[PDB]
RNA sequence: GCUCGUAUCAGUUUUAUGAGGUAAAGCGAAUGAUUAGAGGUUCCGGGGUCGAAAUGACCUUGACCUAUUCUCAAACUUUAAAUAUGUAAGAAGUCCUUGUUACUUAAUUGAACGUGGACAUUUGAAUGAAGAGCUUUUAGUGGGCCAUUUUUGGUAAGCAG
RNA sequence: GAGAACAGAAAUCUCCAGUAGAACAAAAGGGUAAAAGCCCCCUUGAUUUUGAUUUUCAGUGUGAAUACAAACCAUGAAAGU
RNA sequence: GGUUGCGGCCAUAUCUACCAGAAAGCACCGUUUCCCGUCCGAUCAACUGUAGUUAAGCUGGUAAGAGCCUGACCGAGUAGUGUAGUGGGUGACCAUACGCGAAACUCAGGUGCUGCAAUCU
RNA sequence: CGCGGGGUGGAGCAGCCCGGUAGCUCGUCGGGCUAGGAACCCGAAGGUCGUCGGUUCAAAUCCGGCCCCCGCAACCA
């Protein structure tokens, strides 16, 4: 009885959102996320959308229009190689990386870099960024999570934290990151700091080492072919970070090839709809055969 | 005995639509409003704070103040022999713009183009409006368009 | 063609529906918590009928889900009461099946006069990679024809696997 | 007794002997209802642009 | 002992059918709607003959029962119960009603006049218009007279005018005789249980060439 | 009477732009009614062979699946008029480096109000305007009734609404 | 709909279909699907001050409601509410 | 042109059934020390991007496909309707005059378009 | 003619209100030692509920379509 779906059915359907279909976006959370001040009349609200993939981060600051939203800067995780962080592109200190990347992105299109100068030595403490007296108020962004998980401990919170540090004024609660106890309402400074600086990972690439020995030859493979030791680890997350604080620009790729290229590549393989002729032509020779019994 | 309460008689009038209720799509709110423009109200029956009463339902009024998710809107309510100031505070939901205004600014512009190639040729622009004049005289021919005698045709059952 | 497309156990559900609450209850709890090495969830009724003395909200079952090689030990030895002789009318149209047995001491668990005798009702949920898409939050698809489960494939993976036999009718 | 109990009858004529004129418009309408903190601001900005012209043409 | 109809002739109130807000009102005396060899085929019975109504009346659903009992019986009397199909095609919806009150000496008594004067039901009627088929007969060829005259018989029980036409159409069918005529020695049209199945240039091929073979394989 | 003097107008059209759920229509479109007719096992009814064994298997009345266009709805509806109805058709208008602000903005970003600057003899559809606008004060009235059209109760009424 | 001991039309469990045909204190009508339904966590904004506004309207009152202002709070990561 | 993140309009985008998908991306996928959440690492959380696969998702193509959208002198100037007569008809109702004017039906065509950013034989 | 009671074994009353559906009185034969009887209660049959759609809590009593006086109905003319 599953495949009763009448035209009456069809027809008085109601297609959601586009968006909703694909499930790729909450318009519940994005009308109060977008929702500016009217007496605010024109000025833009600025979402840092953060998403995960798998072996990604995408990271945004995006205004909105009518036509469609618009781009102020992007930082994505696979472009971190540059900066100085080629493993755990997904990890929570890539998160964080990432999230100080288009902070610090923003403040150099803003010309917002020199003042609010950020965190940069982090201590996995809880702070905002405060605005200097007489002078201009930091750039207020509000976290976009989309469809992702609130919870403890999480990587969205993890590119929340980064882009704080670097020095966007991004409201938020300590209670999410690592660190924090439910028991006893503080904050581990310790902890957040070293989930900042990779030691979740390098206490489970000791641990792995001390017990399993083929874990650590499977996973960490990369770690352990490039020679990378866990008390060495940190040392490249904060060196990332001084880059990343150094030369943030953003540098695009070359494409290897020109849009033409790739277009006339991906068209020439790329399946062609049939035209009405020969869609006229199949029909009219399913007649002539398959009625006619040859 | 009889009722008349805030949306009586407001059974269809606050309808949603066919196929399009649930949720209401950002535009809505990515529009922005100031003091001075001409809003038509039209009410969301799906968003029940800031609902205009069914008198204004279809009524196009002036902003005269704009608040956090809300404008003020003047209109003009015939109330006995004469009209009466009435200020809605309504929310965009309910409230969009009007082009009835807009049409008038898209043929203030074109005058004032108009104007412009006067001041510079003089070749009689003739800015003003004129209603539908009259059909002037025209030649149809009948090469190819010889008439069709049509007569009465009778009448018969079809049943 | 089949790269991953291998059949696998999702999921195996026991469940024992008790007539009522409390001790009858409480006991069907412990056994199926030391048959699945873990706390049991116990389901209240749905609404109130008379006549099997149940009321709403009353905690009428307990059930438990396993997965991995838990389930396929605890498949197999539910399966041994039946002697490995299932029937297509217990296997279901969305490919997965089960089967019901009383008397759960045969599975192995000695008898204990309060504990009494209990009766529950095996369900495997079978599958195969990719029903993430149907059960994740971002993006949810529903699996293909191709990729779907059936009736046909599930008894010809449950005759191969176990040398079992499915009786006739 | 029963007597008649509504009509409209009359009434449109009624209005109409010296009824409908629109409404008489004026330039610089009341700004009564609009946000105070608004108000507030336009009093002090108008404070400072009335010195500010006057500065000009004293 | 029921009202006269011409205190019910006239569409004079808005329909008002049972439903949720009558919810009691009582049972049509017309239930039976099709007579004759209903279960013919389409080629069975071309010809087709209608009583339609020349006003904008109601039709009570005594009259209706009253009228077709007797062109039923007058064709099953003339010329056979399985020589023609006769449907009603007017289903009595309209709810009448009546202000009942004592009929008798000193009846201001009890009557309270014409306050609460909101009746109950106490009557169906069927609300027909200018043109609108009352009967339909479908017979063979050699039936006509019969059944026109059955019809005829038919007219008295109701009240107003009413017409008897032969129609263009090939039985209970909405296709001209020469036209079904065609499209029946093509392959386009289908025997059904009583009516008739129509091959379209639409949907599906598949299930088109599992129906309708004979226009196909031509 | 007052302030003015042909407009700080109009029981009208036009043009542009809204709103509506009535008339109609529809029901092989939702809901609720509603008349007929194909095949399937009697687990998902009853009436019967191949009886001391099912679901090898078939006929009737009926129940559900289909594909069906018989008829409908003041308190049903996808669609949807006509007539009525809101707004606009300028000088209090259109456009410009923004002067002020304790509002707002990441920000001389906006918001509002402004100075200054470019624009009449065609100042931006039609028709009329028989002066326009504005007060003060007070009479009588506050039983109504009839006609066309829409319409409710009622068999109806020179009935009631 | 298919499936699983007792278990059947109705008990618990599992998949599929499912535009809401459910539910939302009550009448009815509107409205609502990653919610306005169900479940869980936290909570008292059902708070203070005095105005403006809409409906009935005489543009009186009463009742109800609407959008802010200045506070003080709740919730949430936050936008917000 | 492909893909992704964020979207605008919100079915030309939906639904059913079959096919194809290079690259990259997306994804499925592998693991359980930590943060975290469950009867159940199934979801959710974290880690690896390593062990593998385009099977599925996703994208596209196909279908005298259902639905949807657009158009028509298609139906139809029909139904309805404003205005008029000391028009017709016992009446029910109807015709005409000056205007406005449908819905169903039929046929035809179509089956997402597009913005910001990144990225790919 | 006023929503007022059911058309329940041959007759008059339960059961209608909580779900495997013959509950009291008449007759036919036994019960039972009787000496026949009179009487006693125990069993067999006797109601398939005036009757159409059911939405199946197996509905036809707790959905709906037609006759019967009653717990009684006036008001001043």
């Amino acid at each position: 009885q599953k495949d009763a779906k009448s035209s009456a059915y069809s027809s008085r359907f109601q297609t959601p959102f586009r968006r909703r279909r694909e499930g790729k976006t909450d318009y519940y959370q994005r009308k109060r996320l977008v929702t500016q001040h009217k007496a605010k009349y024109n000025t833009p609200k600025y979402r840092l959308v953060v998403r995960f993939t798998n072996k990604d981060i995408i990271c945004q600051i995006i205004s909105s229009t009518i036509t469609g939203d618009v781009v102020l800067a992007a930082a994505y995780s696979h472009e971190l190689p540059r900066y100085g962080i080629t493993h755990g592109l997904t990890n929570w200190a890539a998160a964080y990386a990432t999230g100080l990347l288009i902070a610090r992105r923003t403040l150099q299109k803003l010309g917002l870099d020199e003042t609010y100068k950020g965190v940069e030595e982090v201590e996995g403490e809880y702070e905002l960024t405060e605005a200097v007296e007489d002078g201009p108020r930091p750039f207020k962004v509000f976290l976009d999570i989309g469809l992702q998980r609130t919870t403890t401990g999480a990587r969205v919170f993890g590119a929340l934290k980064g882009a704080s540090d670097g020095g966007l004024y991004v409201p938020h609660s300590e209670n999410r990151f690592p660190g924090w106890d439910f028991e006893t309402e503080e904050i581990d400074p310790e902890l957040l700091r070293s989930y900042i600086f990779g030691g979740h990972v390098s206490q489970y690439m000791e641990e792995l080492a001390d017990d399993d020995e083929e874990r650590f030859s499977e996973l960490f493979k990369g770690y352990l072919a490039d020679d990378i030791d866990a008390d060495s680890l940190e040392d490249i997350y904060t060196s990332a970070h001084e880059a990343i604080r150094a030369d943030p620009a953003f540098k695009p790729t070359e494409k290897k090839f020109t849009k033409e290229q790739y277009a006339a590549e991906s068209k020439k393989y790329r399946q062609t709809k049939l035209s009405k002729e020969e869609r006229a032509a199949r029909v009219a020779a399913k007649i002539a055969a398959l009625a006619g019994q040859q | 005995g009889k009722s008349h309460g805030y949306r009586s008689r407001t059974r269809y009038m606050f309808q949603r639509d066919f196929r399009k209720h649930g949720a209401v799509h950002l535009s809505t709110y990515l529009k922005v409003y100031k003091v001075g423009d001409i809003v038509d109200i039209k009410a969301n029956g799906s968003i029940q704070k800031g609902m205009p009463h069914k008198f204004y339902q279809g009524k196009t009024g002036v902003v005269y103040n704009v608040t956090k998710s809300s404008v003020g809107v003047i209109i003009n309510k015939m109330v006995g022999n004469r009209y009466l100031e009435k200020r809605l505070n309504l929310r965009v939901e309910h409230i969009k713009h009007s082009k009835c205004r807009q049409e008038f600014l898209e043929r203030v512009k074109a005058n004032a183009a108009k104007r412009a190639e006067a001041k510079a040729q003089g070749v009689a622009v003739q800015l003003k409006r004129q209603p539908a004049q009259p059909r002037e005289s025209r030649i149809v021919s009948t090469e190819g368009n010889v008439p069709q005698t049509l007569a009465p045709v009778p009448y018969e059952t079809f049943i | 063609q089949n790269p991953m497309r291998d059949l696998k156990i999702e999921k195996l559900v026991l469940n024992i529906s008790v007539g009522e609450s409390g001790d009858r209850l409480t006991r069907a709890s412990k056994v199926l918590e030391q048959l699945s090495g873990q706390t049991p969830v116990q389901s209240k009724a749905r609404y109130t009928v008379r006549t099997f003395g149940i009321r709403r909200n009353e905690k009428i079952a307990v059930h438990v889900t396993v997965r991995g090689p838990k389930a396929e030990e605890i498949l197999e030895r539910g399966l041994k009461v039946k002697e490995y002789q299932l029937r297509d009318r217990n296997f279901s149209a969305t490919g997965n099946f089960g089967f019901g047995i009383d008397e759960h001491i045969d599975l192995g668990i000695k008898y204990d006069p309060s504990i009494g005798i209990f009766g529950m009702d095996f369900y495997v949920v079978m599958n195969r990679p990719g029903a993430r898409v149907t059960r994740r939050k971002r993006c949810k698809g529903t699996v293909g024809n191709s990729h779907k489960t059936t009736k046909e494939d599930t008894v010809s993976w449950f005759k191969q696997k176990y040398d079992a036999d499915v009786l006739d009718k | 007794a029963k007597s008649k109990n509504h009509t409209a009858h009359n009434q449109t004529r009624k209005a109409h002997r010296n009824g409908i004129k629109k409404p008489k418009t004026y330039k610089y309408p009341s700004l009564k209802g609009v946000d105070p903190k608004f108000r507030r601001n336009h009093k002090h900005a108008l404070h400072g642009t009335a010195k500010a012209l006057a500065a000009a043409k004293k | 002992a029921r009202r006269p109809a011409r205190c019910y002739r006239y569409q004079k109130n808005k329909p008002y059918p049972k439903s949720r807000y009558n919810r009691a009102v009582p049972d049509s005396k017309i239930r039976i709607y099709d007579l004759g060899k209903k279960k013919a085929t389409v080629d069975e019975f071309p010809l087709c003959v209608h009583l339609v109504s020349n006003e904008l009346e109601q039709l009570s659903s005594e009259a209706l029962e009253a009228a077709r009992i007797c062109a039923n019986k007058y064709m099953t009397t003339v010329s056979g119960r399985d020589a023609f199909h006769l449907r009603v095609r007017v289903h009595p919806f309209h709810v009448l009603r009546i202000n009942k009150m004592l009929s008798c000496a000193g009846a201001d008594r009890l009557q309270q006049g014409m306050r609460g004067a909101w009746g109950k039901p106490h009557g169906l009627a069927a609300r027909v218009d200018i043109g609108q088929i009352i009967f339909s007969v479908r017979t063979k060829d050699s039936n006509k007279d019969v059944v026109v005259e059955g019809l005829r018989r038919a007219r008295y029980k109701f009240p107003g005018q009413q017409k008897i036409i032969l129609s263009k159409k090939w039985g209970f069918t909405n296709l001209d005789r020469p036209e079904y005529l065609k499209k029946r020695e093509a392959g386009e049209v289908k025997d059904d249980g009583a009516f008739v199945k129509f091959l379209s240039k639409k949907g599906s091929l598949e299930n088109n060439i599992r129906e309708f073979p004979e226009y196909f394989a031509a």
